[PDB]
């Protein structure tokens, strides 16, 4: 109906994909080739949205499904929570200009699995966490965001 | 953290939470007698150090 | 014991000659097997209690035999022992001084062995030399002294390695060249790669007196300090000892002075790069990385020690100033040319001074200052003391807390590997284990660096170090020696990968690894610190003393004895950002991290976005080779600007452009898109451009016009494919062994011609090729063998050619030689091409002798699909994909129509008309018009094949040159009023249709070829078939050029009445007529085809009438069983023809002169895929007929065919056992569908045979045709409905029909003047017995029962109302003399009485005689009396098939034989068998009924027997030499005993046939193929009710 | 074990049809007239169906048993007993119909 628009602005959950690590592969080929960025000058940004906002940039790949095993997510900013498996809406999902700057102390390294079971890394998100929590916790309490 | 008890491991991911283990425990502050084994132990108790 | 007594008359010692001029014993099979055999059936008969016959003859003959067994046992180990004792000393010089008294001892046992010898050499028979006494004594006594003798030799040998330890790394014979070739020292130069780590030679004096030094292969040379002279030194082991003591002292002296050189230099700053180069190019590569090391390490070491108070001036920050300096003067080196050994030296440079650099730069001005900080403490430092005496304690090497020490061994130059952090903590990880006296075992994914980091670590320390692959390259036999080498040398071990090992292996070499490591970490006992005994394993049930060095390393991808002494690491992720961006700033290449960062994702995309194939390879050692490759271009690149610094030439350019040139050879048709799509994304704004290669293009061009070929440049015709030969000559420039792979129907072969013509034209170096196929060939006669006992060298066919080239006969190096290896790759035979493909560039034959390939020989394969080939061996060598896109249709066309206009059929009137032709049709093939549109529809239609494009257009091809062919015909008929332009227009056009018709969609059923008709009817303008209704196919095209149907060529035929349904009587018919026109267009060109039809459909008969119709066609059939190989190819060719040398070449022609000899093929495909699946006999026939001749392994010679054609036929590849035929050998051959004969094509063929019949008895004579009418239209309504599916049995054929017929003359042909209403019931009663008895449900046999008098009143309405003459219908001929009918009271009575006399007789339990038996026996008696009545007895077990068989059998006076199967019963006794009941049956004239059981078939090849032998009549592949004469005798006075003539042996042959087929029954008893189910009569024998 | 106990008096001898002195071990028993015991029936050997079908060919006071060429005399009381020691296996028709 749409080709290659609706090929982009749909909201397509991580869960189902055959190879979602092909999926993230192939939406930064899209965004290179779009302004003919290179491949490497390309980094993933994740936003968390609610109410299916949808309010892409062009670059903004909105995906579902991806659960947050061990915390909670407000506004963006991570937050420890005892209830476990926090289901995230329309985690949007942005490449932009690395400036190889040092992340701040505010940011972890979640990796995203797809099974319940932990042994498949698709991809990386850095998110940021509350003032009062630190990394160390985040890290030891086996947070991790799940497709499925 | 690389050899040992580093050599089983696979993924970064459990190697961070195994240097995170071992730079906590595996300091000159353990020696402090109020040094905490574990924080937060069922929220207020506290494992403490013999 | 009649046969027994007699066959020990007549063994012969079967003498043959030895190297040494002696006589030895062959055919241990036949003087053991057959003796064994007379053992048993001695011991039976005794056993047995009919002993009543021979009493003492059977004792002295068992112990006679028991004396043969004695000593034949003896001599054949005495002569194994004989004949390799003799090469070993003999071969082996200087024996005189390894040991005199053995060579004595040797020499008195060989004297008495030659006596022996001498005296078995007078007397030749068996029991001469047996009743000589003395002989066995005297063979024991031999035996024992053979024994003693080679436990001496190998006590000596082990003795000797114990001497040098580095000889437990040779095997024994290499040993023993080595202690016996001590003046030839040239011979222990090639050992010395083995032993040794890095050095191949070692240099002498100019009188090989001295050992002036040592060098290696790649050219590195070190001159010995003090060289050691072997005059005053004559033993082997004791002056190897000292030069590797020299070899250690002299790397030692060497190592202190380059580090008291590069003090020099590292001084300060400002090098000069001048005295830099020549101290590199003083030094050797190991000694100045080493150096390097070392000035680096006590640098460092020493502003730690100043630093350590504070900040005191900060020297590091220098340090890392000096190392920065020194790594810019390299990398500015490197920009200039430089000698490949330099080079090397210099890269090594560079990574180890960027590690250097790095570890300062990051992790140490971190603001660390102490000397004994662990930050410091955990780099590899290195301690360089020249003051100690000893070698080996001069450079320690400590990491972390481990002190290791440097054994100064030789490494040559190895290429080394970056420091990235994961090989950082490999070295860290693995020393801390060796300290603890734990072996490493890191694990991960294949390919990620675990082998080559063990390697690195051991070369860091100077150790030794063996890699001990998985696959296939265990020696167990030789891995105790291994070990016990490496305890006692102190070298290290590193298996590939533990885990290949199957269980077996996998436990010895753990528990060998387990008292290893046991023994190793002795040493460190916490209070057995202090060895003062050295600790010893037991290896080999010996205690090997262990050496600390020593170390073993195994690698995962673990075992449970190796759980507690193993330490494990993951290095599952290597580093490739760090590795390419080092490699590319070692290479010269700036702002390298741009270009790794780039790279690394590209090849991570490659391995993601790409298809998977197997020949892909974007691993990490693609990637290296793409860096160096790049780094090969960019240093072209300046040296070609320099003739016409410079640090502006674009690198992404460079990079982009090795990888293309790398890689695109491999890529398939659909992935170069991709791949350009992916350099696009990573490498944006970026282009890569083809090498021009000009001058090479025109040559190109010009053999392209020459070979007919369509030359191309770019986007238009052809274009890919001139691509593709460019490529295919930058990977034969690059490398040797390429291999050209793509889906059958490229321009693969074509493209390597064409290729070696420009060549030639070029260069003017002259190009000879050696196409070998190797599956059709024996692997054992591919290469060679070793015979038991003389042990000679037979050099197989690629040995002889290797040989041939390398030997200084013809064009040794001026010529180059292309090995083009054509068919299939698999394991089997290369094995051994594996030591020639890869560098070592060596072949090892089983004799012993290397052979290595001169440089121009180019050893290449061209495969189809490359899905059964080791990776070991696509990985060793290079290749281009030629994709099916390359070979375009068009081009195609093109070349055709060239070739067509060029050459002439009859090899000017042919070529004008060819011209003329080709004129007419070029609107059609080349422009996609109408052939374009027919093939794509054709493709899109269902075949009973696989449809291979060029099969499809090469049948096309032939039927327009016999086309052209046939106008040249007209015009010779008629020389006035030739074939004029018109005329010739009109046939030539409804002649390319037909053509199209006849290839296209050729081999489908009717409805296909209507779709394809009415196709071609949409899409063309040409003048079609006027009806609209009758099918485009059955038209003719006539000379005059009209649309004639065939129908008007089909002639009527009048066989004669004692010919109905012989066994050869074609009746002209539509289909059979049109392809017979087809099968004539085909053969005359000499183009094989195989005719492809459902069983029994008129395709043997068809196909053998149209070959004995040719009068220059001589036909030899033969038949093609599952277990059928080459050899009856070969044994084909040496009966019917002769081998001449006389012209050019050897040349295979048949033995009658001016005959095409054709070899027919039953069931071409029949014969079994292997377990690689390719089809033996078919390559092997495809090798004849695209080549034209093949190689004699007699003397490995190319042979070409003359005058030999192949036709074959076959079933539908669906059936069972119809493997499909390869698509590279269906292209040679189009295939015609023969489907089931229509329903008026059975009538009037079957019209025929009823009037032949009928005509016997004129009154009759006027009902042939409703007779013939309801016989073909029941059979109608019998094979629409009781399909396969219904029943596997349910199968209907022409054959059916051909029984029928039979049947009834049989029935008429003693019966006279009969009524309608007779001839009905006979009718009916076939029809019963062939279309109602197969039937398993009673409602199916009511059903046909209606159908059958429902055809007979449609058919002919003035029958008597009785349905046939009765309900029951029943025939025998035993109450009256004739066939006549009977009744059932009667019948059943006399069948009751005789069955009581029969059981009487002969059997022992009672028969009851029930309805069912009774018709089952009446069923059983009409087989019987029609000759080749073949009954398949289908019924539950133990039912009574046998009894009422052997019943019938006896009834009738037919002798019954049935088959003694056992389990260990084998194909020859079954033919054995075979042989004897068709004597019996030929010969000496006795019915006899063959019984077989389902049981009874015990392999397929019987089956294939059966087939062979009912619907033919004989085996063609049974009687053979001695054999066939005595048959032929038998034959010939059997046939003057009934009334014949000798005559000829053909005509005997056709008698014995004959005879044959009147006397014998086969009857098969099943329990519940479709091949066997046609050819005998099914008789569902149904459960008792 | 129960039968080798009930016929050890008549020297019941034990052997499996994998042991390739199965066919002489076979002629000796029926040449003396012991009974067997042939375990391991899986890999049933066809030999044997001349004596499972009990084909006596008593002609001129010779009760003999066709054994592939040879024929050997019957001796009486000739038992050969077929055991297993798998309770899952599909045994053909033509050895299955032959025993109890
Ligand atoms: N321009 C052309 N270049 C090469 N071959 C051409 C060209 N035009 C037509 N052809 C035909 O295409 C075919 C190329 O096949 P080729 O003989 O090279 O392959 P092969 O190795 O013998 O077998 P296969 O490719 O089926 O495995 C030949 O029949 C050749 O006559
Ligand atoms: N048109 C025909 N004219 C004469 N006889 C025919 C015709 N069609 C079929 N037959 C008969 O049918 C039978 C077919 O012969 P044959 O057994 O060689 O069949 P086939 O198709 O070659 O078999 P298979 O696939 O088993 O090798 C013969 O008995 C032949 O006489
Ligand atoms: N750290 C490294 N730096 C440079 N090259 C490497 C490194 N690790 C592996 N390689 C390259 O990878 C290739 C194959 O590695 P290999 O030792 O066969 O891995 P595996 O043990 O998994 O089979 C080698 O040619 C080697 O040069
Ligand atoms: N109609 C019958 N009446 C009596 N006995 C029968 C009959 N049919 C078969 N038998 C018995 O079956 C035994 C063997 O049958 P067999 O011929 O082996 O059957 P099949 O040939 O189906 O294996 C014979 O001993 C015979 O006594």
């Amino acid at each position: 109906s749409g080709g290659a628009k609706e090929l982009k602005n749909i909201h397509v959950c991580l869960g189902g994909l055959f190879v979602p690590e092909a999926y993230i592969t192939a939406t930064r080929q899209y965004v290179a080739q779009a302004n003919s960025w290179s491949l490497e000058e390309l980094c993933l940004e994740v936003n968390v949205t609610t109410s299916q906002g949808a309010t892409l940039d062009a670059c903004s790949f909105g995906v579902t499904g991806l659960k947050l095993q061990g915390a909670t997510c407000n506004n963006n900013k991570l937050s420890l929570s005892n209830a476990i498996s926090t289901a995230l809406p329309l985690t949007q999902l942005r490449w932009v200009k690395q400036t190889n700057t040092e992340k701040k102390a505010s940011v972890v390294t979640l990796p995203v699995y797809l099974n319940f079971t932990r042994a498949d890394l698709i991809f990386t998100v850095d998110f940021e966490i509350a003032t009062k929590e630190d990394p160390r916790s985040f890290y030891e309490r086996g947070v991790a965001v799940l497709c499925t | 953290a690389q050899s040992i008890y580093g050599g089983r491991v696979d993924n970064e991911f459990d190697q961070r939470l195994l240097n995170t283990f071992l730079e906590r425990l595996f300091t000159t502050r353990s020696f402090d007698s109020e040094f905490k084994l574990a924080c937060k132990v069922d929220g207020h108790k506290d494992i403490q150090m013999p | 014991l009649k046969q027994i007594r007699e066959v020990w008359n007549t063994y012969e010692l079967d003498l043959v000659n030895y190297q040494n001029k002696c006589r030895l014993i062959r055919g241990w099979d036949d003087l053991f097997n057959k003796v064994k055999e007379h053992i048993n059936s001695v011991s039976a008969m005794k056993l047995s209690p009919y002993y009543k016959v021979f009493e003492e003859d059977a004792l002295s003959w068992e112990d006679k035999l028991n004396r043969i067994m004695a000593l034949f046992d003896v001599w054949i180990d005495v002569q194994r022992r004989w004949v390799y004792l003799e090469g070993i000393f003999t071969g082996s010089a200087d024996i005189k001084h390894l040991l005199p008294v053995e060579t004595q001892r040797f020499q008195s046992i060989s004297t008495e062995f030659l006596a022996l010898m001498k005296k078995v050499s007078k007397s030749p028979l068996v029991m001469d030399v047996l009743n000589i006494q003395g002989v066995q004594r005297s063979l024991e006594r031999l035996a024992d002294l053979l024994g003693k003798i080679q436990k001496a030799l190998g006590e000596y040998l082990e003795r000797e390695r114990s001497s040098f330890p580095r000889f437990y790394f040779v095997g024994d014979e290499d040993l023993l060249e080595i202690i016996g070739n001590s003046k030839n020292v040239a011979k222990l130069q090639k050992h010395f790669k083995k032993m040794f780590a890095g050095v191949s030679s070692i240099i002498l004096n100019e009188d090989n007196s001295v050992v002036l030094g040592i060098s290696s292969r790649e050219g590195e040379e070190v001159m010995f300090k003090t060289p050691v002279s072997i005059t005053e030194h004559p033993k082997i082991n004791e002056w190897l000892t000292l030069v590797e003591k020299e070899m250690r002292v002299t790397l030692a002296k060497l190592l202190a002075e380059s580090v008291t050189e590069v003090e020099i230099f590292g001084k300060a700053t400002s090098i000069d790069p001048n005295t830099y180069i020549t101290w590199i190019d003083k030094y050797q590569a190991q000694l100045v990385v080493l150096s390097a090391q070392i000035a680096w390490s006590e640098n460092v070491e020493t502003a730690l020690s100043s630093m350590g108070g504070g900040g005191d001036a900060a020297p590091l920050h220098s340090v890392l100033s000096n190392v920065e300096v020194t790594l810019n003067v390299l990398a500015d080196s490197v920009l200039m040319e430089q000698p490949p050994l330099r080079r090397r030296k210099l890269e090594h440079l560079i990574t180890e001074l960027v590690h250097q650099r790095d570890v300062t730069r990051s992790l140490i001005k971190s603001k660390i200052d102490n000397a004994k900080s662990f930050e410091w403490l955990s780099q590899m430092r290195f301690y360089f003391d020249p003051k100690q005496t000893d070698v080996l304690q001069q450079l320690s090497i400590q990491m972390a807390n481990a002190k290791f020490n440097y054994g100064f061994e030789y490494l040559g130059v190895q290429d080394k590997l970056v420091q990235t952090p994961l090989t950082d903590r490999c070295y860290l990880t693995m020393t801390q284990a060796l300290e603890a006296r734990l072996g490493g075992s890191p694990f991960g994914p294949a390919g990620t660096g675990k082998t080559e980091s063990v390697k690195a670590l051991g070369h860091q320390l100077g150790r030794f170090v063996l890699v001990f692959n998985c696959d296939e390259t265990f020696d167990f036999q030789a891995m105790g020696r291994i070990f016990v080498g490496l305890c006692q040398v102190g070298a290290w071990g590193c298996f590939d990968e533990f885990n290949r090992l199957e269980e077996r292996m996998l436990s010895a070499v753990s528990q060998q690894v387990q008292c290893i490591q046991e023994a190793l970490r002795e040493h460190s006992n916490p209070n057995y610190d202090k060895t003062s005994a050295p600790i010893t394993c037991e290896l080999l049930n010996k205690q090997v003393k262990v050496s600390p060095d020593m170390a073993i390393f195994i690698t995962m991808n673990l075992p449970d004895n190796l759980k507690k002494l193993f330490r494990s690491l993951a290095m599952t992720k290597p580093d490739r950002q760090l590795i390419a961006q080092v490699m590319l700033y070692s290479q010269g290449f700036r702002t390298a991290e741009v270009l790794a960062n780039k790279i690394v994702p590209f090849f991570k995309l490659c391995d993601e976005q790409l298809s998977s194939q197997s020949h892909y390879d974007f691993g990490l050692r693609a990637l290296k080779s793409v860096l160096v490759s790049a780094g090969n271009v960019k240093r072209e690149r300046i040296q070609k600007i320099k003739r016409e610094i410079a640090e502006n030439l674009p690198e992404q350019e460079i990079l982009i452009q090795s990888v293309c040139e790398t890689m695109v050879p491999k890529l398939v048709a659909e992935d170069i898109p991709l791949l350009f799509s992916l350099l696009s994304d990573v490498f944006p704004g970026v282009q890569y451009h083809r090498g021009e290669m000009t001058a090479l293009r025109e040559e190109l061009k010009k053999v392209c016009q020459e070979m007919y070929l369509t030359y191309g440049d770019g986007e238009e015709v052809g274009g890919m494919w001139v691509e593709k030969v460019l490529q295919l000559y930058q990977i034969t420039q690059i490398n040797h062994g390429l291999m050209m792979v793509g889906p059958s129907g490229s321009g693969k072969s074509m493209a390597w011609r064409v290729l070696l013509k420009a060549l030639e034209r070029l260069e003017g170096v002259e190009g000879v090729a050696h196409i070998i196929d190797p599956k059709a060939i024996s692997k054992d006669h591919l290469y060679g063998t070793l015979d038991p006992n003389t042990r000679e060298w037979t050099d197989g066919l690629f040995t002889h050619v290797l040989r041939k080239i390398i030997d200084s006969v013809r064009g040794e190096l001026q010529k180059r030689q292309w090995i083009v290896f054509d068919g299939d790759v698999d394991p089997e035979w290369v094995e051994n091409l594996n030591s020639v493909l890869d560098d070592n560039k060596l072949l090892t034959l089983p004799n012993g002798e290397r052979l290595s390939l001169p440089p121009n020989v180019r050893i290449m394969f061209e495969v189809q699909d490359l899905k059964y080939a080791t990776l070991a061996t696509v990985s060793r060598c290079g290749m281009v994909w030629f994709s099916e896109d390359v070979l375009s249709t068009d081009m195609i066309f093109n070349n055709f129509l060239a070739r067509l206009r060029s050459i002439p059929l009859d090899d000017s009137p042919m070529l004008q008309i060819q011209r003329d032709a080709a004129t007419i049709m070029q609107p059609y093939f080349t422009s996609n018009g109408l052939v374009t549109k027919a093939l794509e529809h054709a493709f899109q239609l269902e075949h009973i094949m696989d449809l291979t494009r060029l099969r499809c257009l090469g049948s096309l091809f032939s039927m327009l040159h016999q086309a052209c062919r046939n106008v040249a015909q007209y015009n010779a008929n008629h020389p006035d009023f030739p074939m004029q332009i018109e005329q010739l227009e009109r046939y030539i056009q409804r002649y390319l249709v037909y053509a199209i018709l006849w290839s296209l969609s050729g081999d489908s059923r009717l409805k296909m070829r209507a779709e394809l008709g009415e196709y071609i009817r949409r899409i063309t303008t040409v003048p079609l078939p006027t009806a609209p209704n009758i099918p485009i196919i059955d038209y003719e095209v006539s000379i005059s050029g009209e649309w004639s149907p065939w129908q008007a060529k089909v002639p009527q035929i009048e066989v004669e009445t004692h010919k109905v349904a012989a066994p050869d009587v074609v009746v002209p018919t539509l289909d059979t007529v049109r392809h017979e026109a087809l099968l004539y267009t085909w053969l005359a060109e000499h183009k094989p085809l195989v005719l492809c039809g459902p069983p029994g459909s008129g395709k043997t008969m068809t196909l053998f009438s149209a070959l004995r119709a040719l009068p220059d066609m001589e036909v030899v059939g033969l038949n093609f069983s599952s277990a059928t190989t080459p050899e009856l190819l070969l044994k084909t060719f040496d009966h019917y023809c002769e081998y001449r040398r006389t012209p050019n070449g050897v040349v295979l022609a048949p033995v009658q002169l001016g005959k095409w000899l054709v070899l027919f093929c039953d069931e071409i495909n029949l014969p079994d895929m292997d377990k690689y699946g390719t089809q033996r006999v078919i390559s092997f026939i495809r090798q004849m007929v695209e080549h034209g001749g093949f190689y004699r392994t007699s003397d490995q010679t190319w042979v070409k065919l003359e005058r030999i054609q192949f036709v074959g036929a076959c079933n539908p590849p669906t059936d069972p056992g119809r493997k499909p035929l390869s698509h590279r050998f269906l292209r040679h051959v189009p295939v015609v569908y023969v489907d089931y004969p229509g329903p008026a094509s059975l009538t009037q063929i079957y019209g025929t045979f009823n009037r032949a019949m009928l005509r016997l008895i004129p009154s009759l004579r006027t009902y042939a045709e409703p007779l013939t009418a309801a016989m073909v239209e029941f059979y109608t309504m019998s094979q629409e409905r009781f399909t396969q599916d219904t029943q596997p049995h349910y199968i209907y054929s022409p054959r059916e029909m051909t029984r029928w017929v039979r049947g009834i003359f049989e029935a008429l042909r003693p019966l006279e003047t009969l009524p309608v209403e007779g001839l009905i019931r006979i009718w009916a009663h076939e029809a019963l017995r062939l279309f109602q008895d197969r039937l398993v449900e009673d409602e199916e046999r009511r059903w046909t029962d209606e159908n059958i008098d429902t055809v007979a009143l449609k058919h002919f309405p003035n029958i008597d109302r009785e349905k046939a003459m009765s309900r029951p219908i029943l025939y025998s001929n035993w109450l009256s003399k004739d066939y006549i009918p009977v009744d059932q009271e009667e019948l059943r009575d006399y069948v009751k009485a005789r069955l009581k006399v029969f059981y009487e007789e002969e059997l022992d339990v009672p028969l009851v005689l029930f309805n069912e038996v009774l018709d089952h026996v009446l069923r059983i008696d009409r087989i019987f009396r029609q000759p080749q009545g073949h009954l398949l007895l289908i019924g539950v077990s133990g039912a009574g098939k046998t009894t009422l068989s052997r019943f019938v059998a006896w009834m009738n006076g037919l002798s019954v034989y049935q088959i003694k199967v056992h389990r260990k019963y084998t194909g020859e006794d079954f033919d054995e068998d075979l042989r004897t009941v068709l004597r019996r049956s030929g010969c000496k004239n006795e019915k006899i009924a063959f019984i077989m059981d389902e049981s009874n078939v015990l392999d397929s090849g019987f089956l294939e027997r059966m087939n062979t032998l009912l619907a033919n009549g004989e085996v063609p592949g049974l009687f053979e030499g001695d054999e066939y004469a005595t048959l032929m005798t038998q034959c010939k006075e059997g046939a003057q005993k009934e009334g014949l003539m000798l005559d000829s042996h053909e005509e005997l042959y056709k008698w014995f046939t004959s005879q044959v087929i009147r006397n014998l029954h086969v009857v098969f008893t099943m329990n519940p193929s479709p091949a066997l189910f046609n050819r005998c009569v099914l008789n569902w024998f149904g459960d008792w009710s | 074990e129960f039968i080798m106990n009930e016929y050890k008096d008549r020297k019941i001898t034990r052997t499996s049809f994998l042991d390739d002195a199965f066919r002489k071990n076979l002629e000796s028993a029926l040449r003396f007239g012991n009974p067997l015991l042939v375990q391991d029936v899986e890999s049933y050997d066809p030999v044997l169906n001349p004596v499972l079908n009990r084909e006596v060919r008593r002609t001129g006071g010779r009760v003999l048993i066709t054994l592939g060429d040879q024929d050997i005399d019957l001796s009486p009381s000739f038992v050969i007993f077929l055991s297993t020691r798998d309770p899952t296996v599909e045994f053909p028709p033509d050895l299955c119909s032959r025993v109890t």
